[PDB]
RNA sequence: ACGAGAACUAGUAAUAAUUGUCAUUUGCAU
């Protein structure tokens, strides 16, 4: 897939990236992504409990705040789709999608950040 | 020829940091991914505090040639001499009532810890971010002794009970002295698991 | 080898802010969610003031060389020269009873400020928050001295007065320009734990 | 004559390190790329602990004259009274189990964990890596015993008994002290492969 | 949690023009309540009830959430679990209040 | 390519290597590396599993990172060609091809490690 | 009716032993 690659080089502009976007802005998601990603994994079942669906609901809603504070994080967030597949994953209720999703997010930090000033 | 085992539990008081596989992360295993403290790092850090509790001398400081009874406890087969070790440590795994606990109240295992530089005559700072294992979980440990001799059995426990005195005031793990390392001691149980000795009147705080 | 215990507990008098985590939150446990002090900030008010009240040369803040006293007291090994810390400094926490008179009495820990700016030719007013750690709250530490040679533990002793002296009539935390930070210590307690030292 | 074939798993329980290439890597199957415990590591290390069990004596350590029951079942035929082995220990195997489990959840077969040193007068640490194989691995081992004295078979394998309870609360390999290398035994099994022997009143925990 | 702030934007306001420093009162209510008393959650119902009286907006905001019958099965239920959900429902209208804004 | 395996020896300046490359921050790359040459060579066709392309785009989302964390590792990959042979191997998704890969990259490793400060 | 015919380069023992991923450095100037 990586659409993440063709996509971060979509987003040079003049420079700026995502109007300005930098890693130290993307520290908490980051973190609770992280969080999930070990719940996760110490899970057996494919079959996602209510309590990890819980939790996907409270990742919906700090993407939700974090691109409420910031401008550029919620560019970011539009452009990369990350509402569209959040809600796609919770319809889902699998874990390997779930960890699919990770490996993206991962795929799009690590371009942001190989592109800084 | 018996072997005596040693089972309890570490309580983590303030963060903790091994930090060997390292932003600068923590020891992990991996069947699991939750964290793990060494039973190497224990097992150093006992024996540099129980050697410095003896004498120390310089020319012993010089190449780590320690003191006949500590050495006798710990090994050293080097100087000629047969000494295999007496005390055998295991790694500390992150337990299951913990993973329950953290849980069933939705509290993360590591904590990510942000720490500055001010440099002198320059009050500009250069940040760093440091990730310890959160405080209050609990690691579990077994020991096991071996009875080379008879005669040495008691000795040998006051010398590891004194040891585990010196840990419970003292700091395992990275950056210690500002404020993340202090470890307690809790569920000291004792067993003969092989053998024909009694583990009734031997103690350990 | 012996090690001495040295257990008190501080007050803060004014408002404080360590803000480690940064709208701009606190340093705080996630198993307790409460704030903290960590040993870390503690460590370098230390080091800062102490150093500044003993000879700080402008060549020896250029080379990060410290004063010899200092020095042995908190451990550098930075010249090449062995210097393993002599005293140890922890986190700290919520006392017991602090906790109790809290929740009866419906106080909450934090205090988030309004800062008001205004500015020269213009005066537009841009309202700031920052938050704040309840003032009345005692914190538990504890110091942990690592004894090495049996003379000069009382020099040593000493210092760490006058660490607290100093400490107590300056700031820590940020903020402590405009004051944030101000905090007393009572109930010093010294106990030899190990060891047969009569201190 | 009759063989009685004894099999089932090792499961590590903390990290091995065999490890004879020697950086400091483990040994590993050329057609496979896996990590292997030697059948030589299994009867050397229940020949030394079951001797250190019973008798030996100095004039015992000189020798390598042990036990005239442990020498019957590992064989001695060095000098005079010759006894030809009895017990054949194999080597062990990665599962195919255990290759399906971390294939799929993607875990390393392999950690390098890293491992300081503090010298004394010095305290300068001068760093070293090792590599460890992973907790939850399971090796699949087989056992072969001849039956070259029919009434002796209950003892031998009682012995053989001490032998694995011995072994559950040992190491294998390296670093057994510092933590590494703590293995146990699960789902063994019994059956007569050659003979006309009954094998059901065995047993082996 | 979602669905009520989104589908109140109305024409563009939210909640006929909310702004979160009118909530800042209410959050410092509730913030002070979850690091923590069914009197305690009296006064709470009272300053819900005293901020929807500040603005009309928020008058409308707590009914159109049904704040208040949320509020009171809350107090009757007294199982510190679902205050905690009710927490979380709260802090997500906020998160999703403070998106949709001007 | 091969001069792409011995342009090591030509990056030899004034001393340091690569501008400052050192093996101990190549770990993680070589760490991964290692894991997907063992099951790569445990496994038995030429045609490459779907999820070991998906692993094989893991390897470039590293690769990125790394490159972006350090620069001497960023001119060691982007001047040796290494992102465009890894893209190859996505491309052709053989397994000789891809020990190939493997042989050529341990290579420049263990020479780059000969010469170390 | 072949300088043939009989004949396990076999038996004993492992990568071991001591090494702590540490030592300093204010989430800081409004």
């Amino acid at each position: 897939m990586t659409f993440a690659h063709e996509v971060v080089k979509s987003n040079v502009k003049n420079q700026v990236l995502f109007n300005g976007l930098t890693t130290s802005k993307l520290r908490n998601l980051m973190e609770q992504v992280n969080r999930l990603y070990t719940i996760a994994f110490n899970s057996n079942e494919d079959q996602l409990n209510e309590e990890f669906i819980d939790e996907l609901e409270y990742l919906k809603i700090k993407f939700y705040y974090e691109a409420g504070r910031e401008k550029s994080v919620d560019e970011f967030l539009k452009k990369t789709l990350m509402f569209p597949i959040i809600d796609r994953v919770i319809k889902k209720e699998s874990k390997k999608f779930f960890l699919d999703y990770c490996k993206y997010f991962e795929a799009l930090v690590a371009y942001a950040k190989y592109y800084q000033k | 020829y018996s072997k005596i085992k040693i089972s309890g539990t570490i309580e983590v008081v303030t963060g903790l940091h091994i930090g060997g596989g390292g932003d600068s992360p923590v020891v992990r295993d991996l069947q699991t991914k939750l964290p793990i403290i060494p039973g190497s790092s224990i097992k150093g850090k006992m024996r540099n505090l129980l050697a410095k509790h003896f004498g120390l001398k310089m020319k012993q400081e010089s190449h780590n040639q320690d003191d006949e009874r500590v050495l006798r406890l710990f090994g050293s087969s080097e100087k000629g001499n047969i000494q295999r070790a007496r005390l055998q440590i295991s790694d500390a795994f992150f337990s299951e009532k913990t993973k329950e606990h953290f849980a069933q109240n939705d509290i993360a295992y590591t904590e990510t810890k942000f720490e500055n530089t001010i440099n002198r005559l320059t009050a500009v700072a250069n940040p760093r971010q440091i990730e310890r294992v959160t405080r209050g979980s609990e690691f579990d440990f077994v020991f096991i002794y071996n009875v080379d001799e008879e005669s040495q059995v008691e000795d040998d426990f006051e010398n590891i009970e004194k040891a585990i005195h010196l840990l419970e005031n003292d700091y395992l793990g990275g950056g210690g002295t500002r404020g993340n390392g202090r470890i307690q001691f809790k569920d000291t149980n004792i067993e003969t698991v092989v053998g024909e000795y009694d583990s009734t009147n031997l103690k350990i705080k």
